RNA sequence: CUCAGGCGGGUCAGGAAUCCGCCGUAGAGUGCAAGGGCAAAAGCCGGCCUGACUGGACCCGUAACAGAGGCGGGUCCAGC
RNA sequence: GGUACGGCGGCCAUAGCGGGGGGGCCACACCCGGUCUCAUUUCGAACCCGGAAGUUAAGCCCCCCAGCGAUCCCGGUUGUACUGCCCUCCGAGAGGGGGCGGGAAGCCGGGGACGCCGCCGGCCA
């Protein structure tokens, strides 16, 4: 600011973290908010309720707990990880006693087939009553994770050094990029059996 | 450039401080809507590979014979290895010297090409005279995405902002020489 | 020209918004700094008003002309700085009156005047020690042209009142 | 010349906002709640143009006597007449 | 998605054609007077659409306090 | 219980603008590549999909300032400017004055201020 008439935006608006116009519309419902947030290497899902003096989180889930606990050695910034996290948070909400929520994707755009909508699909499959329309979900093959395996196979067919550059972390970790759908199915079965 | 060796030492010490080309823009000020504009369009398509953008007229000016909403000029923007190769080609087609009084305060180069070289082709089926362009290459540092991304947007401090001497040094090291415009 | 007593008093509200006043006249006084504004002068004689008064631009111009003439004759252009510290902003109107009377009696602009507050400086003459008597005489002549009682004070560079001190010795 | 009263008659300063308060207000006032019998001050938020009471009743204190939709029913005493208004919570403030 | 204006740099191209970078609290814009409000918009550019609809309630203003035919506005229930 | 880790918020500049030093367990980023999802009225620039070769250069995190902006306390201007009620107080008039009750704005000097605080989680213990 350089003058008395300058209008300094809210702290969160300056930090570029909140869209208050959408936040007001979300809060007008008066229902728990299923907040989904994305990062380069992780995903975050929380369920929050409103307090006039500060929001309170009831149940929170992360992807860092998927590597441990159930066991998920894949990259935590992709659609299968998002789906697993959605299942986990949905089951946690059912355990906590909340069955319906309202999705909150923050500043992310509403693009079809995104990881946020993968999380929404995972929560719905878990059992949470989150309003939605099926047309927005990612395709079943992408949800399972085939596209990654197809890309890995294409890279292997093409120059192998490029394939190693693309999937270097999986090689050192000990997982072949192919069979990742099988790994994801095993993880999903583990989670379902644990929570049922 | 008295600070050439200091800038090179800083660059080698901190690789993330090495300037890089952000984008190279080719503009054609046709100043008219018609077969000449279409000629500029097709020539740019052949030169680059990607289709161009027609620019409309802001306000009206009977002196230049323009009308609001009428396409006037043509624009194209290139980035990446294509930008590298095409920039090399245009800088070779034009004489290999950039005048000192062309770098702005942020180390961006803006020159013009009036003659056709480097596999130009002398086809004159279209207007033909539509040739002639202004080339503007912008420089950046790798961590400039902050000021352009939507979420968690911030500002780039003067420490990371570029400048004239650094832009000149990078241009010289990459390719080309500078002249003192007499 | 009507008597100045009609506009001498400040009962009426301020009338200075040229954006909405139609036909407001242009100023008749255009010079406010005279002599050597940048000169280094030891003493400053300031003329203050005793009552809140409105001084017409005609009176301001008359005082300016006479004081400037006296100062030029008796001092020298490079030995004084005569300044008028107030600009005329108030717009003096008049009722534009076969021939109606008091019907639609809002007045049309006829002149300009400067409104002042109690004990407010009107003009200041900066001079050295030698020309203090001439400065005092000029201030008296200016005061004789105004519609109210006025007095004069002598200040040093800092701004301390030394009128009695100086005029005594 | 006599002038009839309209919604925005002589509201140049009453309905103006502080220069540093330009923009959306914090959501607490929008999402606040009230109970029957509670007394609330009527402070209009100029930015929000829905559920706004007549500015003639700005600055008063009224009693909540019900709710309809998202608007609160506020009763005031103008002289000796009881006037009922439907005011959005954003235009209301609790007493004390 | 962000304006008016300004600064430095560009072939015809100059004060003004079309561009590139930076500063820029709105100094732009709103269909129209003025006032107020609007910047991840109420402004600019696009996609779809007709709620500019049907059957009805309560309330504020014209018309403070303090009466009103007609008119305008606000908060809602149901239908599609 | 720790943490120069993150998500969602409250008051919305005492919190902003501009500067200096420090950091990469995890985490946040820059960034490598665009088959698949998505997109350009061209451009994988943004948005989106797939990851880790490199980096802490900077966003971010920790600490510091008083140049601008803002704003809190104290002292001077000052109980000054202004003002509610009464008046057989003065003044040719304008207007002022006495009694009781309120009381600035701006400016100058010395301090403060480079934000507090809430719910949950990651990593370690």
């Amino acid at each position: 600011a350089h003058g008395p008439r300058y209008r300094v935006p809210f702290r969160r608006r300056r930090e570029g973290k909140t869209n208050y116009r959408k936040r007001l519309k979300l809060l007008k419902s008066g229902k728990p908010r299923l907040v989904v947030r994305k990062s380069l290497n992780h995903h975050i899902a929380q369920i929050i309720v409103y307090d006039p003096k500060g929001d309170r989180t009831l149940v929170s889930a992360h992807t860092r707990e998927l590597i441990r606990d159930f066991g998920w050695k894949g990259h935590c910034g992709n659609t299968p990880s998002a789906y697993l996290l959605g299942l986990l948070i949905g089951y946690k909400a059912k355990q906590a006693g909340i069955e319906e929520a309202i999705l909150d994707i923050g500043l992310h755009p509403p693009v079809r087939g995104s990881s946020v909508f993968a999380v929404l699909k995972g929560a719905v499959d878990a059992g949470l009553n989150v309003p939605h329309s099926p047309e927005i979900f990612p395709d079943e093959y992408r949800i399972r994770g085939e596209h990654i395996a197809e890309y890995a196979k294409m890279l292997k067919e093409q120059d192998e050094e490029k394939f190693r550059r693309q999937f270097g972390g999986y090689l050192v970790k000990g997982l072949d990029p192919e069979k990742l759908p099988e790994h994801f199915e095993e993880v999903k079965a583990r989670i379902i059996e644990k929570f049922e | 450039i008295p600070n050439k060796e200091q800038i090179l030492a800083d660059w080698e010490a901190h690789p993330m401080r090495r300037p890089r080309i952000e984008k190279v823009t080719i503009n054609i000020g046709v100043g008219e809507s018609g077969e000449r504009l279409t000629k500029a369009e097709i020539m740019l398509q052949q030169l680059t590979g990607q289709k161009p953008i027609r620019r409309k007229a802001k306000k009206t000016n009977r002196d230049f014979g323009i009308r609001r909403g009428e396409p006037i000029a043509v624009k194209v923007t290139l980035r990446g290895p294509k930008a590298y190769e095409l920039l090399k080609r245009l800088l070779a087609a034009v004489d290999n010297r950039l005048k000192a009084s062309s770098f702005d305060e942020h180390g961006n180069v803006c020159f013009g090409i009036e003659e056709h070289i480097n596999i130009p082709g002398v086809e004159y089926d279209p207007e033909i005279g539509i040739f002639g362009m202004d080339v503007c290459v912008t420089l950046e540092r790798p961590g400039f995405r902050v000021a352009r991304r939507k979420r968690k947007r911030a500002k780039i401090p003067t420490r990371h902002k570029l400048t004239k001497e650094e832009g000149m040094v990078y241009m010289m090291e990459e390719f080309g020489v500078e002249i003192v415009e007499g | 020209l009507r008597p100045a007593k009609i506009d001498r008093y400040v009962d009426k509200p301020a009338y200075t918004r040229r954006e909405y006043i139609r036909g407001a006249p242009g100023p008749k006084i255009t010079i406010f700094d005279m002599g050597n504004p940048a000169g280094d002068f030891e003493f400053e004689v300031s003329l203050h008003t005793a009552e809140p008064v409105q001084i017409r631009q005609n009176a301001l111009e008359a005082a300016r002309q006479q004081v400037n003439r006296y100062l030029q004759k008796n001092v020298g252009r490079s030995n004084y700085h005569f300044k008028i510290r107030v600009y005329p902003f108030q717009v003096l109107r008049e009722n534009p009156m076969y021939g109606n009377g008091m019907r639609r009696p809002f007045g049309k602009p006829i002149g300009l005047a400067a409104r002042l507050k109690k004990d407010q400086k009107i003009l200041s003459i900066r001079v050295n020690r030698q020309h203090l008597k001439f400065a005092i005489e000029g201030a008296r002549r200016a005061a004789m042209k105004f519609p109210c009682k006025c007095y004069y004070r002598i200040y040093d560079k800092e701004g301390n009142d030394v009128t009695t001190k100086i005029l005594s010795q | 010349v006599q002038k009839a009263h309209s919604f925005r008659r002589k509201t140049r300063k009453k309905l103006s906002k502080h220069p540093r308060r330009r923009g959306l207000p914090p959501l607490t006032r929008f999402l606040q709640e009230f109970e029957v019998g509670q007394r609330v001050h009527i402070v209009i938020e100029p930015s929000y143009h829905k559920g706004m009471p007549d500015p003639r009743f700005h600055g008063r204190t009224g009693t909540v006597v019900g709710k309809r939709g998202e608007a609160y029913i506020v009763e005031i005493k103008d002289g000796s007449k009881v006037k009922t208004l439907f005011i959005h919570p954003v235009h209301l403030r609790p007493q004390k």
